[PDB]
C-alpha cells in the first residue's frame, strides 16, 4: 500500500474514521457515503482507487446547501496541489554513488495517486462547466479564477484535458438532431394550412393537436434545470427568478387544462358539447400513444374539475369505448400514482413525464431530512440526503435525452403557445365563471334540463385518431 | 378490513405544508423519509380505541398545478386546510380552498379542520385568536402545530378524523 | 427493470463519445473534447423488455491507461471501439480485451467489436481482418457511425443482448 503525505501539509490524507467519514451498510463494487465532512466528500468525489461519475453529478448538483461556489473551487485546488514524497533509502544510497536512482515509490505514486486524483479533479472542472454552468453565468470572478486555475495547470500528462476544458470553457461563454426514419406527414381536418383564423379545437386535426401540444410540452419538459429544483426554489418567494422554466411548462400545462373545461362549459347545447368532449378524449388517445403523459393528465384533471365532472347528461352520451380510454387515464392517478409510474417506467422513450410527482418528492425529501448529522460531536453533512435528490434529477435528465421524431407545425405551435383562456380576469372569478357556465348548462337536481341553440357552423364528426399516409 | 380514511393536506406553498404529514408518518425518533416509498402516506392508528388506517394526500410542491385541485380534493373524506401562522396570505387564501372543497364535494358539511402551523421562528402575524374566530365562524376545529417539535401532529389528524367518524 | 453495466473502451479519437451520445441523444458531436470519465442512463426497450441501460464512457488517451482496472470491475459488457480509418487503433483492441479478461478473471465476458466512422471512405481497416478478430474472440463485429446513426443501436443492443444470455 502506498505510503501518503502528511495530513499536516495535506489535508485530503486524514484517515478514514466515524468522526469524519460514514458509509451506508450497502456497498456497490465501491463504498457508498451516509455522511461526512467536506473534506472527506471531496476527497472521495477525487478518489484515487475508482471513479464514480454517478458520485460526480450527484455532488455538482446538490453541493450548494452545505458548501459555496467559490468555496468549492478553493478545495478542488486544493486537492490538486499533491506533494510528492521525497527520495528513499534506496534512492539517496544510488544518488550517494552517482547512480540514477529507480525512484520506484515516487514513481508509483505518481502513477497510482497522483495522476488519478488531478485527472479526476480535471473531470469534476469539466463537468461543473459542461453541466453546472450557471454558477458562472451567476458569478463572473468564479469563472476567471477557473480559467486561471485550468490555463496554469503543468505537465505534459494534464495537458490534453486543460487544453480541453479551457476550450470547453470559452465555447459556454459564447453560447443537430438525426432519425432513424422520417417524421409522419401533417394532419390538416376543416382549418386548412396558413388559415390560423379559424384554428380551433374541433376545426385542427385532434391528431396534430396531440403531436403539436406533444411537440410544445417536450420542449418544456426538457428545459427545466436541476438548479430549479435544488433547494425547492420553485416554491419560494423568487421562485420566478430561479425557475422561470418550470413555471412556464407548468403555466401550459395549467392553461391547456383550463382550456379543455372552458371548451366544455361554453358549448352550451348538449349534442355539440358530448362532440366536444369526444374530441378532447380522442386527443387524449393520441397523447397515450405519444407516451405524452403531462397531456394525458391535462385531459384527466379537466374531465376531473368541479365545472365538467358534474356533467352526467353529457357523460352518458360519451361512446362506451371512450368512457373506458378516461376511466383508464384516470386510474394511472389513482392510489398516489401508482399506476403511472409503473407505466412510466415501461414503456419506450420518447415520453413527456407528469412533473408534479417529482416536484413534491424532492420537497418532502429536502424537508424530512437533516441538513446535518451529529456523531462524535461532529456535524457531518447528510449526503444522502444529497444522493436522493439527485437521485430525482437524475431521472428527470435521463427523459429529458430523447427526442421526438415529428415535425413542428409552426402556426399550430403557436396557436396552443398563445393560448389564454383566463384572458384578462384573474384566476378566481374565471374559475367562478366555469362553474356557473356548468350550472347553467346541466342544473342541479331536481331541476329539468334546458336546450340551447347550437353554435358550431362546420362539422362536428371527427376524422377520428387514425394517421393517413399518401404516397 | 379496518376502515379507511381519505385524507387530503391542502394550503399554500412554501411555508413548511409538508413538515406536517411528514412528521406524523414519519419514523418518530429518528429524522429521516423517504417520500418515494409507499407505506411514507399510510399508517395505521388507534383513535378512541378504534383502529383505522390513514391514507394521507400530501402533493405539497405542486401549488402551482392549480387546476389540478379539483382532482386531488375529489379524492378525500376529510381535510386538514392548512397555513403558516407567519404568513397572512397563506391564513387569507384558506376561505377559498373552503370554497373550492365545498364545490367539488358538492356539500356544505364536509369535514374538515383548519390548521395553523408554525414553520419557523419567525415572528407569528397570525394571532391564534383570529384562526380560531375564522374556525368557528366555518363551524371547524382549530388546531395548531410545530414544524419543527412535532407537537400538535398528531391531535390535528386525530382530531379530522373524530371529524369525519361524527358526520 | 434490468439494469445492465455498459462500458465504452477503445483508443482516444476511435468516437466512443460520438457513439454514445448519439445513442442518448441522437445528436452527433462534431467536437473532441477527449474524455476522462462519462456515465449516461437510458431507459428502452429491447426484445419486447424494458431495459435501464447504464453507459460508462471512457478515456482513450495513453494519460489515462492507468484507471481503466476501476471501470473494467463493475463493467458487466464491453463495446470495443476501433476507427476504420484508423489502423494503430484496431492495433489497440486486443489490449483492451486482454486486460478485460485479466480484470474479470474471464475467459467469457460479453463483448462487441465495434469499428467505427464507416461513414468514411477512406477505410485503412478491412471488414475482412476484423471479422476475423471477432471470431477468435467468440463476440461479434459491427461496423457504425456516430454521424449517420448507422448500426449504433445495433452495437449496444447487441452488447445488452449478450449481458441478457450471460
Ligand atoms: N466522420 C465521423 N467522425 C466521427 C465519428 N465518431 C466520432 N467522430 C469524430 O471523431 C472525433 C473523436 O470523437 P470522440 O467521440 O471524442 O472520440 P473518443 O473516442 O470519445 N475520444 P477520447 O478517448 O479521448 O474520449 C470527433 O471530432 C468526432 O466528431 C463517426 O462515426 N464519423
Ligand atoms: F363527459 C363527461 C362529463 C363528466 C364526467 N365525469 C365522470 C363521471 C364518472 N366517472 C368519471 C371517471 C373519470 C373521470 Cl375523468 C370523469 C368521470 C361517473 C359519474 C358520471 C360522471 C365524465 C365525462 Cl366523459
Ligand atoms: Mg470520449
Amino acid at each position: 500500500q502506498m505510503r501518503l503525505p502528511s495530513a499536516d501539509v495535506y489535508r485530503f490524507a486524514e484517515p478514514d474514521s466515524e468522526e469524519n467519514i460514514i458509509f451506508e451498510e450497502n456497498m456497490q463494487g465501491i463504498p457508498i457515503i451516509k455522511a461526512g465532512t467536506v473534506i472527506k466528500l471531496i476527497e472521495r468525489l477525487t478518489y484515487h482507487m475508482y471513479a464514480d461519475p454517478n458520485f460526480v453529478r450527484t455532488f455538482l448538483t446538490t453541493y450548494r446547501s452545505f458548501c459555496k461556489p467559490q468555496e468549492l473551487l478553493s478545495l478542488i485546488i486544493e486537492r490538486f496541489e499533491i506533494p510528492e514524497p521525497e527520495p528513499t533509502e534506496a534512492d539517496r544510497i544510488a544518488i550517494e554513488n552517482g547512480d540514477q536512482p529507480l525512484s520506484a515509490e515516487l514513481k508509483r505514486f505518481r502513477k497510482e495517486y497522483i495522476q488519478p486524483v488531478q485527472l479526476r479533479v480535471l473531470n469534476v472542472c469539466r463537468h461543473w462547466v459542461e453541466h453546472h454552468f450557471y454558477d458562472f453565468e451567476r458569478d463572473a470572478y468564479l469563472l476567471q479564477r477557473m480559467e486561471e486555475f485550468i490555463g496554469t495547470v503543468r505537465g505534459k500528462a494534464m495537458k490534453k484535458w486543460v487544453e480541453s476544458i479551457t476550450k470547453i470553457i470559452q465555447r459556454k461563454k459564447i453560447a443537430n438532431i438525426t432519425f432513424q426514419s422520417s417524421p409522419p406527414t401533417v394532419e390538416w381536418h376543416i382549418s386548412r394550412p396558413g388559415h390560423i383564423e379559424t384554428f380551433d379545437l374541433l376545426t385542427l386535426h385532434p391528431i396534430e393537436i396531440a403531436r403539436q401540444l406533444t411537440l410544445l410540452e417536450s420542449d418544456l419538459y426538457r428545459a427545466v434545470q436541476p438548479s430549479e429544483l435544488v433547494g425547492s426554489v420553485w416554491t419560494k418567494e423568487d421562485k420566478e427568478i430561479n425557475s422561470p422554466n418550470l413555471l412556464k411548462m407548468i403555466r401550459h400545462t395549467t392553461n391547456l387544462t383550463l382550456w379543455f373545461e372552458k371548451c366544455i362549459v361554453e358549448t352550451e347545447n348538449l349534442e355539440e358539447r358530448v362532440a366536444v368532449v369526444s374530441r378532447i378524449i380522442e386527443i387524449l388517445q393520441v397523447f397515450q400513444e405519444l407516451n405524452n403523459f403531462n397531456g394525458v393528465l391535462e385531459v384527466v384533471s379537466a374531465m376531473n374539475s368541479s365545472p365538467v365532472y358534474r356533467l352526467d347528461h353529457t357523460f352518458e352520451q360519451i361512446p362506451s369505448r371512450q368512457k373506458k380510454i378516461l376511466e383508464e387515464a384516470h386510474e394511472l392517478s389513482e392510489d398516489h400514482y401508482k399506476k403511472y409510474l409503473a407505466k412510466l417506467r415501461s414503456i419506450n422513450p420518447p415520453c413527456v413525464p407528469f412533473f408534479g410527482i417529482y416536484l413534491t418528492n424532492i420537497l418532502k425529501t429536502e424537508e424530512g431530512n437533516p441538513e446535518v448529522l451529529k456523531r462524535h460531536g461532529k456535524e457531518l453533512i447528510n449526503f444522502s440526503k444529497r444522493r436522493k435528490v439527485a437521485e430525482i434529477t437524475g431521472e428527470i435528465q435521463q427523459y429529458q435525452n430523447q427526442p421526438y421524431c415529428l415535425r413542428v407545425e409552426s402556426d399550430i405551435k403557436r396557436f396552443f403557445e398563445n393560448l389564454n383562456p383566463m384572458g384578462n380576469s384573474m384566476e378566481k372569478e374565471f374559475t367562478d365563471y366555469l362553474f356557473n357556465k356548468s350550472l347553467e348548462i346541466e342544473p342541479r337536481n331536481p331541476k329539468p334540463l334546458p336546450r340551447f341553440p347550437k353554435k358550431y357552423s362546420y362539422p362536428l364528426k371527427s376524422p377520428g385518431v387514425r394517421p393517413s399516409n399518401p404516397r | 378490513g379496518m376502515t379507511e380514511y381519505k385524507l387530503v393536506v391542502v394550503g399554500a406553498g412554501g411555508v413548511g405544508k409538508s413538515a406536517l404529514t411528514i412528521q406524523l408518518i414519519q419514523n418518530h425518533f429518528v429524522d429521516e423519509y423517504d417520500p418515494t416509498i409507499e407505506d411514507s402516506y399510510r399508517k395505521q392508528v388507534v383513535i378512541d380505541g378504534e383502529t383505522c388506517l390513514l391514507d394521507i394526500l400530501d402533493t405539497a410542491g405542486q401549488e402551482e398545478y392549480s387546476a389540478m385541485r379539483d382532482q386531488y380534493m375529489r379524492t378525500g373524506e376529510g381535510f386538514l386546510c392548512v397555513f403558516a401562522i407567519n404568513n397572512t396570505k397563506s391564513f387569507e387564501d384558506i376561505h377559498q380552498y373552503r370554497e373550492q372543497i365545498k364545490r367539488v364535494k358538492d356539500s356544505d358539511d364536509v369535514p374538515m379542520v383548519l390548521v395553523g402551523n408554525k414553520c419557523d421562528l419567525a415572528a407569528r402575524t397570525v394571532e391564534s385568536r383570529q384562526a380560531q374566530d375564522l374556525a368557528r365562524s366555518y363551524g371547524i376545529p382549530y388546531i395548531e402545530t410545530s414544524a419543527k417539535t412535532r407537537q400538535g401532529v398528531e391531535d390535528a389528524f386525530y382530531t379530522l378524523v373524530r371529524e369525519i367518524r361524527q358526520h
